[PDB]
């Protein structure tokens, strides 16, 4: 691709001076090119893979939002704002397209940590996810069910192989209750997942990383909050 | 009042 | 251009909802289709074409400076630094040529309102002095005499045509003093046209129009902001 | 600290 000639090591250097100046479409093109190589992510560069594309996506979530709610308010005159909104949401399930073959083609493999197997799959249902927030039809069933069907992988590995307190299985937790929640039209599922992941991070609490426990009280506090807003 | 994903850190 | 089968007022409306959805570089894309229709641009429109190109410049110059200020820094190793400053001076150059060459083109004209042509010669100086931020060579006196003629150009006519409260006349003397500061080195000339128009508009402020005197005090606020920073 | 030039508004 477009990144092709350049090195992995400079790919990666300019992926962090791109989130340094809050260009987080360049950053997301230095790191797919950097995926490309073909070699394995750091957590370091899982981080700078993650933070591109959710800025990204994040702010086509944010305008779709924005613009599919003043379709529902017209619609209570011409074609503008479908139009409009119908070019926000191609562009944003191109992103997810993007991600999710990135995911398939280079970076869901059988070895490899549990972090890093784990956090893909986290990857992969919160992208389908996304997709979901604006499919429709046919499609919409075969996404959510993608969905679900990565989150689940990614909860056995992070049960199985992960302390209660990761941050990564306290993250993958917090997004499949999100789904269950908005998503799959699942509530009790939401709250006896958020509730379970919450109340067994404290059962377990003396397993905090003293390299991420700010990460993982943050989620916790999240779960939290979600349970208030859910009771 | 959506529901809260994980955010973006570091 | 791609905007080419899309109605003018499709074009306008659709750069309200892109304004609306924060999605700044579509409602430029929207106004260029729009200004290219080759109809005069009215004042809610002027506002529309300005404001997205000022909020896609403005993302532009604020990612170069934190580079420009790390390649700066790392001259007290590799090429990365540079390379990556580069890619986003030629994109911030692009967008400033395709904002002058429709000034040039399509908008800068001897007949119109007052407010027009002062707004749009205030727009060619700013823009020649975005470029003049990040010029060095032979180019950097061209586009610092070119930003000068046509500040000085909107002055003649602002003073000759427009109350001294009038917002379009105060912020193109605020932009103008802030060129002689940063751009021309001329901290007296940007002092005492800054004060002089402060209390010209403070000596005549009975001329504060009821459609827009919010934006006239914002500005003279700006002018006083300015005049404690250089003094 | 630069100098301030012209916001957007509206
Ligand atoms: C070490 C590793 O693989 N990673 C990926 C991560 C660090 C964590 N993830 S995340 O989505 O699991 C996450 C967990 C906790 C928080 Br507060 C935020 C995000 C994001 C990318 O970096
Ligand atoms: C009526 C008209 O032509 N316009 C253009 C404007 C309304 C004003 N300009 S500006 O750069 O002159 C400006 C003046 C005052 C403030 Br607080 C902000 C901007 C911007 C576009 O809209
Ligand atoms: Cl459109
Ligand atoms: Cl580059
Ligand atoms: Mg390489
Ligand atoms: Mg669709
Ligand atoms: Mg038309
Ligand atoms: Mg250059």
């Amino acid at each position: 691709g477009a990144m092709g000639s350049m090195e992995r090591a400079s790919l990666i250097q300019k992926a962090k001076l791109a989130e340094q100046a809050e260009r987080y479409e360049d950053m997301a093109a230095f790191m797919k090119g950097a995926v490309e190589k073909g070699e394995e992510l750091s957590c370091e560069e899982r981080n700078l893979l993650s933070v591109a594309y959710k800025n990204v996506v994040g702010g086509q979530r944010a305008a779709w939002r924005v613009l599919s709610s003043i379709e529902q308010k017209s619609n209570e005159k011409g074609p503008e704002v479908r139009e409009y909104r119908e070019k926000v949401e191609t562009e944003l399930q191109g992103v997810c397209d993007t991600v999710l073959g990135l995911l398939d083609s280079h970076l869901i493999k059988e070895a490899g940590d549990a972090e890093s197997r784990v956090f893909y799959l986290k990857m992969k249902g919160d992208y389908y996810r996304y997709l979901a927030e604006v499919a429709t039809g046919d499609d919409k069933k075969r996404i959510i069910d993608s969905a679900r069907s990565a989150y689940q992988e990614a909860m056995d590995i992070s049960k199985k192989e992960m302390p209660p307190t990761n941050p990564i299985r306290l993250g993958l937790a917090l997004n499949f209750s999100v789904f269950h929640y908005e998503i799959a039209n699942s509530p009790e599922e939401a709250i006896s997942l958020a509730k379970t992941t919450f109340d067994e991070a404290m059962a377990d609490l003396h397993t905090l990383s003293e390299d991420s426990y700010k990460d993982s009280t943050l989620i916790m506090q999240l779960l939290r909050d979600n349970l208030t807003l859910w009771t | 009042q959506r529901s809260t994903s994980t955010p973006n850190v570091h």
